[PDB]
């Protein structure tokens, strides 16, 4: 719905950026998550170890609750840490059964809450 | 549970090496 929300969905089903501008949200969101992913690989390694059970079993409701709860007080860099996590979780659950971003709408709602701050971090502060 | 405390722990960590490390001191 919002420009940020539309971009999260787009990113979550890796739509593939054409036309990148320094202020294209999808591209810059995408760049921020690839940067977080690489720089915190080992951490995502741990995070997978913790969630393997939920992913192998295809336990959507738990995964959703887990992340929503994580998002509660969240600062912009955890919200983006969370979206990066979710991207990779989405991809992994597809091996099992069709999973797309809508299944996680409420998580997205929590990653995009307080827009100005999240965008502020993406453009100004992410790298 | 403790599974969801963990994830939460781990996400805060990452976002602390971020929004704290390369931000202000
Ligand atoms: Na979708």
């Amino acid at each position: 719905m919002s420009r940020l929300k539309t971009a999260v969905y787009d990113y979550l089903n890796d739509v593939d950026i054409t036309e990148c501008t320094e202020m294209d949200l999808l591209c810059q969101l995408s760049n921020c998550c690839d940067f977080i992913n690489e720089t915190y690989a080992k951490n995502y390694d741990t995070l997978y170890d913790i969630m393997e059970r939920d992913i192998l079993s295809y336990n959507i409701v738990n995964i959703k609750n887990t992340l929503t709860f994580a998002l509660r007080d969240a600062s912009p860099s955890v919200k983006l840490a969370t979206l990066t996590l979710l991207a990779s979780v989405i991809k992994k659950l597809n091996k099992i059964q069709h999973t797309d971003a809508a299944m996680f709408s409420e998580v997205i709602d929590g990653i995009v809450a307080e827009e100005q701050q999240v965008i502020g971090f993406i453009q100004k502060k992410c790298k | 549970s403790s599974t969801m405390g963990q994830v939460g722990r781990q996400l805060a960590i990452i976002g602390d090496d971020i929004n704290r490390r390369y931000d202000s001191e």
